[PDB]
């Protein structure tokens, strides 16, 4: 019979997204910032949610903030290279002063724009997974997850120290102007189990409640 | 030493 096609297509068309491991590697990528230029963004991989493998934990070279990206889907992004990268091993100086911070209070030293001394109070959550020589952190008035060389912060005294699962879970956060925003829970922190990882679906931080 | 942004 002879009619218009209308939904046409084919199955050879239709290749899978994500195929390749890319956790651990080194990420070159563009970035189109709105209507804005189109800068090159370098970092690396940390990991790969297990309950939306869509998304990446990114940490970018010379970002403190870890982000989470829908690497594959996002059309912010362009030209995705996965560099080869190195036999560098970066092992830890001292893993016995490293293995208890995990979990600790903490006070992380921060110039101002005038190079004057601010604290800030922060927990530190984990070593970081990939570049195991990182940890998780993050702040009381700042809660989203940062990422540091919490050693190289304590060695130059610039750290201090003192004493099932709803993980998939879609969940909103109710503004008080009315409007939700929508994301879900991506991890349970293995040292502080009260806490875990939000994700809302328009913005890349990766937030950190304490939900108990 | 960390600038914040």
């Amino acid at each position: 019979h002879h009619h218009h096609h209308h939904h046409h297509g084919s199955s050879e068309n239709l290749y899978f997204q994500g195929s390749r491991n890319i956790v651990g590697c080194r990420i070159q990528h563009g970035w189109k910032e709105g209507n804005g230029p189109v800068t090159q963004w370098k970092g690396t991989v940390l990991d790969q949610v297990p309950v939306n493998p869509s998304l990446y934990l990114i940490k970018y070279d010379g970002f403190d903030c870890v982000y989470g990206l829908e690497l594959n889907k996002d059309e912010r992004v362009s030209a995705l290279e996965v560099l080869p990268d190195r036999v560098a091993t970066s092992r830890i100086s001292d893993a016995h002063l490293a293995d208890t911070m995990i979990g600790k209070a903490v006070e992380h030293m921060f110039e101002t724009e005038d190079g004057s001394k601010d604290e800030w109070r922060g927990m530190v959550l984990a070593r970081a997974p990939v570049m195991n020589t990182w940890f998780y952190i993050t702040y009381e008035k700042d809660p989203v997850l940062y990422m540091y060389q919490l050693l190289d912060d304590y060695k130059e005294g610039d750290l201090r120290i003192m004493p099932d699962s709803l993980v998939g879970k879609q969940v909103e956060y109710a503004k008080e102007d009315g409007s939700k925003r929508t994301g879900m829970v991506i991890h349970q922190v293995e040292a502080k189990p009260s806490v875990y990882f939000i994700k809302f679906d328009d913005d890349f931080h990766i937030y950190v409640y304490d939900l108990v | 030493r960390h600038r914040k942004v």
